[PDB]
RNA sequence: UUCAUCUAGACAGCCGGACGGUGGCCAUGGAAGUCGGAAUCCGCUAAGGAGUGUGUAACAACUCACCGGCCGAAUGAACUA
């Protein structure tokens, strides 16, 4: 365990970002095109699942 | 121990006797601190052999680092009598035996701590530094605290924080701070109103700590006392005002309460400059492999280290120095003789919980005074075995009288009052032997409050026992103990011959340990119960040998499917026999499901006179008054779920056909057509019959067909549905993490019943109907959804109703009649409607 | 804009004839029991704490029956709001500042000022007593009551309200998150 | 007494215990509607009723949890009817 | 292309409320602002949905819809090739 106010520092910057649906890159918490070119800027995103 | 064999002079000196129970988490540190406690004894392999682990006693303990059960400990400890009158007790002797028992963690096992906790005289729980309280040190300590008992916490493993965790002067004091405070707040969850004064205070010498690997401990006394030989007087003053205040010491010796120096700088720790600056200086100095600071620092504290023991750097220079400073023998056992009661003091509030009668008879003064001259009863719960097949010791404790070898005492049972002649036994005892760790020592007599092994009496008690010799007294309690009746496993011998070794194997395994339970199926099969999974692993693994003598095989158990019809038996069915001899019309009226709970219990027992049950049917069920017309006798086995009809035409029939019609439909009312076995709340209505002959052209093998397709057919014509049992379980846990219970019941086809409060907020159990067909690992996934602290209880109550249409192989019921038909052995469920519906 | 036309007429009908004008810039508020001070203030003065028309609140005084309407055109900032009465305003100001009901912050939002915590009694069962490891206060149970051993700070200047240590701060019942009804400008006629 | 989980009004302070009702949301519906309002709602669902059964509803306005203040019974009668999805009590607004 | 919004201060951005009725009706052991069944509501209003989404097992703690302040203007969607 650590202090949860500092957990709001680390988990925001590695954990609670967004993810693509067709090639599984990590995406910022508002995006609409998976910026890696291979899936072709697809409009299919979702939240990365919750902590534990 | 050097008390060999002076261990009888100390047992009559009853003020000099104490005994405890160290219960904690699993990979936690119990079975090595006890090895320092008996490293004081001259029974371990001295110099050095630290990892003694005297709970070994067996294999599958040393290879795992684990504990199942453990015997006691004898010892005697030497000290000064100035160092002992801090107890209130008027004790005279200098030597003290600590006849030590204990019991492990393991939430699976944790009915076993009750058998060694309703018998002991003090609770000494063990807590890690870096972990704090774990989840079941507190639950397993508070099952039970309602005894009363004296919970003295003894934390340990400060070395793991001390070298790995890089602990500083403040953070480890915050570790003891939040650990000790967060563990003693929970002690007064159900502490009593006056004698619940067992709030752990450190400065009163209670919270001793150290390492099992480095093998040492101390509370604040023995670094206030050998420190109090210098630098002032006295022990109670500088030990009392300690722990927060603090002093200054760069220029002055003022003892304030604040945090600010006169120019503004923060002061210090009161703790780690007084009392543990040598542990930072010691091990932080040693673990950099310096050679300049350790002899001079050895001169800084208590000349000298001995002999050869200088040069051995590398974990021996580490390993021997605190052992030179202090043992855990003049530390922890010093705390044990200071603040822990004798049985003559602690037993006075002990057996009003344990004595079933009112405070009336000679035991209500001879237990309270714990007379050594009085009657000779005791109490026995756990049954430790020895290295034979098993002629297992009765772990007993006498509460009254000096018990004697070669003695004749009455024996009683679990739930028994001595009025009747059944199950009280009058035998004599073989031998009265004592035990330390893995060894034994025979004795002759003992006063009250002393646990002894008891030889040979084990044949005549089941998992618990009292054995009295003043036959007006009562039984001693069973308390309705704790966790885990709980789970079921089908068990079966191979190769079809060692059934006697199995049945003697488990009827002796039942007397082996009281935590497990065993019983028989609906079919008389061999299922064994259990407390969880790894318990059945650890003992039902070695039901292989030492318990039975033949290897076995394990299978999940077969749920008792039942059969039901409910609605109207759609068509008036007909049956023509394979000989052209008769026709059968019928229109079955399945009775309500009130006879499901109204066919067994004492409201009706059939084959009475034929008017009294007419009063019960007309006055209680809703039938007519002309039911005395209706019925004669039914099936199966007397106790069947039917009582027969008369919709036959009342002209002549059924007094020459009954003797092979009521002797015909036992199948099917003991073994049925759709799934295979019997049915309840059923009622066929034979409208028409035919016997176109006399009693020489009918008979046995001609008339025992007659229901050959009849109540088979019109049984199976309406809907019918197969039927299941659904348990009445309850699950107890506090409301930190109840959130998994309702959800996991929802994912396992369960039913919430209620929710209950209590004066506090622990143990908020929930009543839940939970069906048997998915009730197998339910305790296990309940542990995965809670994480430990939720203790199921499970019992049978009733027979519910299933409705997923078994006659068509589509749904859940079609699946279980399908695969359970494949293990039944016969093939498909019959389509029919030309079979069983002969169109006449 | 024709639904913004009923922001004209609801501002027209109050700015015709009456006595006072009193604007209040209320960014931070707690609406619930301050419009129970529209229920104790039921029919006293309907507030108009409305739209971005700070330019056209002073432009649209083209009637010039009271030509002092041009006051807030160089006030294109602040959340203005009109109340009015023909009564002495000195007595209502005693009660419309006493709307200092407060709640916890936004689970970790801003903080007004550093708060010192003494050892004062509350008197409940031991509830969150085993849940003081985030802040780390020495606090002891005695007589079935919660008593504080030593004084440990909670907040510090520069840092704000949190969620670990300040969730339990209103188990001690102070009022950080209100920002009550604050005076901006008062004038008669 | 109530089928909806009812809020009550009683403080626990030194012999003060009498279950009185605050005239809350589902609490005027128990009194004004038919005496089958505490009864006949175990299997039933009944979103019906349009008979003008009262015109003097305002004899609980000093009890009905002061919200709109200045008018006798204007605002409450279009609150209920929707908040009171049993009936509507008026031909005023639906 | 079509339908819209505004220098009468639009859009994004941060500061702010995010209610009283009323922990709305049934349902639900319980379903309290956010969980199933229909409907679908006024006062305060600057605002409030039977609430956008987390949240306890039912609560309490969080995010907006609406419109307040920021500063000075052009933006928003659906589409079409
Ligand atoms: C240990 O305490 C209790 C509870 O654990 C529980 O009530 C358990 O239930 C076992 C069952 C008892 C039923 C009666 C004996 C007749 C039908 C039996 C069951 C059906 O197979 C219903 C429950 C569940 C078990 C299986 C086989 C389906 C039963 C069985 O033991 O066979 O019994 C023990 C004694
Ligand atoms: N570092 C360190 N490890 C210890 C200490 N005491 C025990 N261990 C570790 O624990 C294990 C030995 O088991 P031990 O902890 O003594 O007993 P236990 O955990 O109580 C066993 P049970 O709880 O089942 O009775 C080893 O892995 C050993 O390294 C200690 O003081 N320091
Ligand atoms: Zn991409």
């Amino acid at each position: 365990i650590i202090e949860p106010s500092l957990k709001a520092l680390a988990s925001k910057y590695n954990c609670d970002k967004s993810v693509c649906r067709k090639c599984y890159a990590r995406l910022p918490p508002r995006a609409t095109n998976c910026r890696k070119r291979k899936c072709g800027h697809t409009n299919q995103l979702r939240p990365k699942k919750k902590l534990k | 121990a050097f008390t060999v064999d002076q261990m009888r002079s100390l047992m009559d000196k009853v003020t000099n006797v104490r005994n405890m129970s160290v219960i904690a988490h699993v990979d936690h540190g119990k079975s090595t601190l006890t090895d320092s406690l008996v490293q004081r004894a001259g029974i371990i392999s001295a110099a050095k052999a630290g990892e003694a682990r005297f709970t070994d006693t067996r294999k599958d303990e040393q290879e795992r680092g684990i504990t199942i059960k453990s015997t006691a400990i004898s010892l005697y400890s030497e000290m000064s009598d100035e160092d002992v009158k801090e107890i209130k007790q008027k004790t005279d002797g200098n030597s003290f035996l600590i006849n030590l028992i204990d019991s492990p963690g393991h939430v699976d096992f944790s009915s076993e701590v009750t058998a060694a906790l309703r018998v002991t005289d003090g609770a000494l729980v063990v807590v890690d530094t870096i972990e704090g309280v774990c989840v079941q040190t507190e639950t397993v300590l508070r099952q039970a605290l309602g005894e009363r008992i004296k919970p003295v916490v003894v934390i340990n493993k400060v070395d793991r924080a001390l070298l790995e965790l890089q602990v500083s002067k403040e953070d480890l004091y915050q570790t003891f701070a939040r650990t000790v405070e967060s563990v003693n707040v929970i002690v007064s969850t159900y502490a009593d109103e006056v004698l619940g004064d067992v709030q752990v205070y450190p400065a009163r010498g209670t919270v001793a700590f150290g390492s099992g690997l480095h093998g040492w401990a101390f509370t604040i006394r023995q670094f206030a006392t050998r420190y109090a030989k210098k630098f002032g007087v006295d022990k109670a003053k500088m030990m009392d005002r300690l722990w927060g205040d603090s002093f200054f010491n760069p220029k002055t010796k003022k003892w304030t309460n604040k945090d600010t120096d006169a120019e503004g700088k923060p002061l210090e720790r009161a703790f780690n400059m007084f009392i543990l600056d040598p542990i930072f200086r010691l091990f932080t100095a040693i673990m950099n492999f310096k050679k300049d600071e350790i002899p001079v620092l050895l001169e800084k504290l208590e000349i000298v280290l001995k002999g050869d023991e200088k040069d051995l750097e590398g974990k021996a220079l580490l390993k021997v120095v605190m052992r030179k400073f202090l043992p855990a023998a003049d530390a922890l056992l010093e705390m044990i003789v200071l603040h822990l009661p004798s049985p003559v003091t602690a037993q006075a509030y002990r057996a009003e919980q344990l004595y079933e009668g009112p405070a009336d008879d000679a035991n209500c003064i001879a237990i309270k005074n714990c007379d050594p001259k009085a009657d000779l009863m005791l109490y026995v719960s756990k049954m430790v075995p020895t290295s034979d097949k098993g002629r297992f010791y009765a772990f007993g404790r006498v509460f009254a009288g000096t018990v004697k070898s070669g003695q004749k005492v009455r024996i009683q049972g679990p739930n028994y009052v001595p009025g009747k002649k059944d199950d009280l036994f009058i035998k004599a005892i073989q031998r009265v032997v004592l035990m330390m760790g893995r060894f034994v020592e025979p004795i002759d007599d003992c006063p009250a409050g002393n646990i002894i092994g008891l030889v040979g009496i084990d044949q005549f008690l089941l998992k618990t026992g009292t054995l009295t010799t003043s036959e007006t007294a009562h039984n001693m309690k069973v308390m309705k103990f704790s966790v885990s009746p709980v789970v079921q496993v089908a068990v079966e011998v191979k190769n079809a011959n060692d059934l006697p070794k199995l049945v003697e194997g488990l009827k002796r395994l039942s007397k082996s340990d009281p935590c497990v339970l065993t019983y028989m199926s609906e079919s008389g099969e061999h299922i064994v119960a259990g407390t969880g999974e790894l318990h059945l692993e650890i003992c039902l693994q070695d039901l292989e040998h030492d318990h039975a003598g033949v290897p076995l095989k394990i299978s999940p158990p077969v749920v008792a499917y039942r059969e039901t019809v409910e609605s109207e038996s759609s068509q008036t069915a007909l049956s023509k026999s394979p000989n052209k001899h008769n026709r059968i019309y019928l229109k079955a009226e399945p009775i309500d499901e009130e006879v499901s709970l109204a066919i067994e219990n004492g409201i009706i027992n059939p084959r009475d006179d034929f008017k009294a049950r007419a009063r019960i049917m007309a006055d209680d069920y809703g039938w007519d008054v002309t039911d005395a017309r209706k019925i004669w006798c039914f099936g199966p086995d007397g106790n069947g779920p039917n009582l027969v009809i008369d919709q036959t035409k009342a002209v002549q029939y059924l007094h020459e056909i009954k003797d092979s019609v009521v002797a015909a439909f036992q199948w099917a009312t003991k073994e049925g057509p759709i799934f295979g076995e019997e049915m309840r709340s059923v009622r066929v209505n034979i409208l028409d019959v035919t016997l176109h002959a006399d009693a020489i052209h009918r008979g046995g093998g001609q008339i025992i067909p007659t229901m050959r397709r009849a109540t088979y057919a019109g049984f199976l014509l309406a809907d019918p549905k197969i039927q299941e049992p659904v348990f009445l379980v309850e699950i107890q846990c506090p409301e930190q993490a109840v959130g998994g219970i309702y959800s996991v019941l929802n994912k396992k086809r369960g039913q919430v019943v209620s929710e209950e409060q209590r004066p506090g907020t622990p143990l908020f159990t929930v009543k839940a109907y939970l069906p048997v067909n998915e009730s197998f690992g339910f305790t296990g996934e309940l542990r995965q959804a809670t994480g430990g602290q939720a203790f199921p209880q499970m019992v049978f109550d009733h027979w519910s109703t299933l409705g997923s249409d078994p006659l068509d192989p589509t749904s859940k019921a079609g699946e279980i009649v399908l695969a359970a038909r494949k293990r039944h052995g016969m093939k498909e469920e019959v389509p029919g409607w030309q079979e069983y519906y002969d169109k006449l | 804009r024709e639904k913004k036309a009923e922001y004209f007429a609801k501002l027209r009908e109050y700015l015709e004839e009456y006595k006072s004008l009193f604007v209040v810039g209320v960014d931070n508020v707690s609406s619930q029991q301050m419009h129970e001070v529209r229920k104790e203030l039921r029919g006293r003065a309907v507030v108009l704490m409305g739209k971005n028309t700070m330019v056209r609140r002073a432009i649209r005084g083209f009637l010039s029956d009271l030509p002092d309407f041009e006051k807030l055109l160089p006030f294109v900032k602040g959340n203005v709001g009109f109340v009015f009465t023909n009564e002495p305003l000195t007595e209502i100001k005693n009660v419309i500042v006493s709307n200092r009901v407060a709640a916890p912050a936004r689970a970790g939002a801003v903080a007004p000022e550093d708060i010192w915590v003494r050892a004062v009694n509350t008197g409940m069962e031991p509830g969150k007593t085993s849940f003081f490891q985030a802040l780390g206060v020495p606090t002891k149970i005695a007589r079935g009551t919660i008593e504080i051993v030593s004084d440990v700070k909670v907040v510090d200047a520069g840092n704000k309200v949190g969620q670990s240590e300040a969730s339990l701060l209103n188990l001690l019942n102070i009022s950080p998150f209100t920002f009550g009804l604050t005076v901006v400008q008062v004038y008669d006629n | 007494k109530g089928i909806k989980v009812t809020v009550q009004l009683k403080i626990q302070n030194r012999q003060a215990a009498a279950s009185v009702v605050p005239s809350a949301s589902s609490l005027v519906i128990t009194a004004l509607k038919e005496p089958p309002r505490d009864r006949k709602k175990d299997k039933n669902v009944k979103h019906s009723g349009n008979i003008q059964l009262d015109e003097i509803i305002e004899i609980a306005r000093q009890m009905r949890d002061k919200s709109f203040g200045r008018t006798l019974a204007s605002v409450t009668k279009e609150i209920l009817g929707t908040a009171q999805s049993v009936g509507c009590r008026v031909d005023f607004k639906n």
